[PDB]
């Protein structure tokens, strides 16, 4: 399970240097 | 005495022996499928954790005996959780739900602490011997904030801050440490929020803390580690263990962390549910939610007077008081599907149908005493709606399957059925045993009536038949002399008599889909299950129409429970020995028990049973 990490990433994913005020952001991929 | 750090990561629960060399050994736990957040009581030798994935809280021993789950219901995020030693009292936080929470280690009278202007606690910690606990909050303008431990003189300790983490109390040298996920450093204040100072910051991405005699340690989501540092400048760094990512929560485990005492640690304050420490080092006695602290301060008396509200897959109970107290999910384990709901307020029994087995089912509010009043063998029924006749002790259903109103004793005996016609749709059904009477309506094609029979199926009448299109709900008051439907087509609420008169719509505006009425002493409530809404309106007139809780999801029912007065129960004549009726037992004009049939039964001679 991956709710609480997908939880987590979604709210700070968009403190990433990909993210350029124009980012909903990437798909989470590390559940697992 | 040894000292051991626990860490979560992914679905498992690992220690760490510091003393020793690092030796990795998973705490040999089962069916965790997303261990947050950790906590231990020294006195158990019990470990608590959180999972996110199945919103549950549980608990076991060290070496994974006694698998326990003390929290299962009404949990979205429950990412911040705490031991209460002193008190055995559980604390977690739930960030969905926008709660802090409490109840014993085992589980028991459950209550809710902080609700009111709380948006997003993550972080929680506890200091049960001075009374204060301690808790950040995430959504809008983080913060971090203190209140007593049974939730009183709620305050802010740390107003200018970023989303934090790792709330951990160094109780021997009265610090509070946190990490900041948005400034991304570790820093520390006295426990008035002030005297702060920043302990490391040179690092990318720190999650997770805690503290322990002269060092804090914490994780790096980055670095993918587990560390240790001097607590006070946060030089003398070494790596506990490296290639660990997303450890959830670390937390050490000693007997120095949960020290010192109050009045909670004897005898459990004589608090008959719940003792609850306050500032300074004193209690009060707390009860489960929606229970009155009685006169004495130690004992708790259960709610007389409620709502119930039914969704798709929970049962909720909400209370009109004084503190807005939040509504609760009822913890009914072998609750399915609810579709419609009722109240026997002799048995303190909750009665339900449940369409997924097409079931009708009962049981308390705790879960227990289940049982299955209506089942079909694995033709077919499929029951829509019910009523319950308290003082004959039976339950009147209506069937879509096979468009039948059907009678039912409590204990499953079956009565027989009162309605079988060819045109008949029987679906939505209100009795009112106090004058001999049942309200349905009667979703016939192209026809929708609502009508009035006696409780035996004579005495037929349709009450109204046209400005319908799906009246979909009923509701009555035998005190006011009043019925009440909703249609759920042409979105809005009616009243009338109960003899078919003086037929006004009370509410026609800013309705989507109204599913369900009820009445509370005199307002009317209605749930609108479009706009995830619960309204009332003052039926006396001079208070206008309310908004009661909104983003209420799969709404099905909605019924009020009122405190069954026994002298006036006792007074009713079907209410002893149903009248020395075989069936039915029906008051008909001058208050007087005549006793009637099913339609597959005929009166015998003794005008008192039921024969071929
Ligand atoms: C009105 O409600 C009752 C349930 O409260 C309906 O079901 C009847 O329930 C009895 C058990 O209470 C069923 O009896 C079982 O049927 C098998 C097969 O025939 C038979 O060997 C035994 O009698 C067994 O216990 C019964 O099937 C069922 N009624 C019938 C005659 O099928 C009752 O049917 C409801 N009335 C209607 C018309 O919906
Ligand atoms: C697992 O531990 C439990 C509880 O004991 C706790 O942990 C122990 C290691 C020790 O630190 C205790 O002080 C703690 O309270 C065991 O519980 C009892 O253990 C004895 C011996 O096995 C057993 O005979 C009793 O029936 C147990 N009583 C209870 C409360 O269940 C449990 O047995 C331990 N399991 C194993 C694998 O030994
Ligand atoms: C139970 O708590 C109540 C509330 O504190 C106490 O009742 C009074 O409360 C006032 C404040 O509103 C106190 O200043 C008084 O001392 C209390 N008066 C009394 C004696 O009733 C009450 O004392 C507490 N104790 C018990 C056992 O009832
Ligand atoms: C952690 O650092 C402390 C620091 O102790 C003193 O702290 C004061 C105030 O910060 C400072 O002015 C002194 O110079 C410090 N003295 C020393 C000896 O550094 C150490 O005392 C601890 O031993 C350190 N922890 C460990 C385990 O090294
Ligand atoms: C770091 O810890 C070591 C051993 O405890 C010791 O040198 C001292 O306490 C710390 N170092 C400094 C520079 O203070
Ligand atoms: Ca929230
Ligand atoms: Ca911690
Ligand atoms: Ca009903
Ligand atoms: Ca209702």
């Amino acid at each position: 399970g991956c709710r609480g990490l997908k939880r987590l990433y979604e709210a700070f994913c968009k403190q990433d240097s990909d993210c350029l005020a124009g980012c909903v952001c990437p798909m989470f991929s590390e559940c697992g | 005495s040894e000292a051991f750090l626990l860490f979560s990561r992914r679905a498992d629960i690992r220690r760490i022996s510091l003393e020793t060399n690092n030796n990795n050994v998973a705490i040999p736990l089962t069916g965790v499928k997303e261990a947050s957040a950790l906590d231990f009581d020294v006195t158990d030798n019990r470990i608590y954790w959180t999972d996110i994935s199945l919103k549950t809280i549980s608990r076991a021993f060290m070496n994974g005996s006694a698998l326990e789950h003390v929290v299962e219901f009404g949990l979205d995020y429950p990412e911040g959780m705490a031991v209460d030693w002193l008190g055995k009292n559980l604390y977690w936080a739930d960030t969905g739900t926008n709660r802090i929470e409490v109840s014993k280690l085992d589980g028991q009278h459950r209550q809710v602490l902080v609700w009111k202007d709380l948006d997003s606690p993550r972080a929680l910690a506890l200091d049960p011997a001075e009374g204060f606990m301690y808790w950040t909050e995430w959504g809008g303008k983080p913060k971090i904030d203190r209140a007593a431990m049974d939730g009183s003189e709620r305050t802010t300790l740390v107003p200018n801050v970023g989303r934090a983490n790792g709330l951990t109390i160094d109780y021997a040298k009265r610090r509070l440490y946190w990490t900041d996920l948005d400034t991304n450093l570790i820093e520390s204040s006295n426990m008035l929020g002030l005297n702060r100072e920043v302990i490391a910051d040179d690092l990318p991405h720190p999650f997770g803390l805690t503290q322990y005699q002269d060092y804090i340690y914490w994780t790096d989501w980055s670095r993918r580690s587990i560390e240790r540092a001097n607590k006070t400048s946060g030089q003398n760094r070494t790596i506990i263990q490296g290639h660990l990512d997303y450890v959830m929560d670390i937390l050490v485990f000693h007997s120095s962390r949960q020290s010192g005492w109050n009045e909670c640690a004897s005898s459990n304050g004589h608090c008959s549910h719940l003792c609850l420490a306050v500032p300074v080092g004193g209690f009060v006695c707390g009860c489960p939610a929606h229970y009155s602290l009685n006169a004495d301060n130690r004992t708790c008396s259960a709610p007389t007077t409620f709502l119930l509200f039914s969704q798709k897959s929970a049962i909720n109970r909400m209370v009109i008081d004084e503190q807005q107290s939040p509504d609760i999910i009822l913890p009914i384990h072998s609750l399915r599907n609810v579709r419609a709901i009722d109240y026997d307020p002799l048995d303190k029994q909750l009665y339900w149908i449940d369409s997924r087995q097409n079931m009708i089912r009962k049981a308390q509010e705790d879960g227990s005493q289940g049982f299955t009043v209506v089942v079909s063998s694995v033709l077919e029924i499929q029951p829509y709606d019910l009523s319950i006749d308290i003082y004959s002790r039976y339950i009147y259903w209506t069937c879509e399957a096979t468009n039948v109103i059907n009678v039912t004793r409590l204990d499953g005996r079956s009565v027989g059925v009162v309605l079988k016609g060819e045109q008949d749709r029987p679906r939505a059904i209100v009795v009112n045993p106090e004058k001999g009477y049942m309200y349905f309506t009667n979703l016939q094609e192209r026809s929708p009536k609502i009508e009035r029979a006696a409780l035996d199926g004579t005495e037929r009448e349709v009450l109204f038949f046209s400005g319908l299109s799906k009246p979909i709900a009923l509701a009555l008051d035998s005190r006011l002399g009043k019925l009440f439907w909703a249609d759920s087509d042409l979105r809005r609420i009616e009243s009338s008599d109960l003899s078919g008169a003086n037929r006004i719509v009370l509410e026609d505006s800013n309705i989507l889909q109204p599913v369900g009425l009820t009445v509370f002493e005199n307002w009317l409530y209605w749930i609108d299950k479009q706009q995830q809404m619960i309204e009332k309106i003052d039926m006396t007139g001079r208070e206008g129409r309310t908004k009661v809780q909104a983003r209420i999801a799969q709404l099905s029912d909605i019924h009020a429970v009122k405190e069954l007065n026994l002298q006036e129960y006792r007074q009713h004549p079907c209410a002893q020995d149903n009248g020395g009726c075989s069936h039915i037992c029906l008051v008909k004009g001058d208050g007087t028990t005549r006793c009637s049939c099913p339609m597959h039964l005929v009166l015998l001679q003794d005008e008192l049973s039921c024969g071929e």
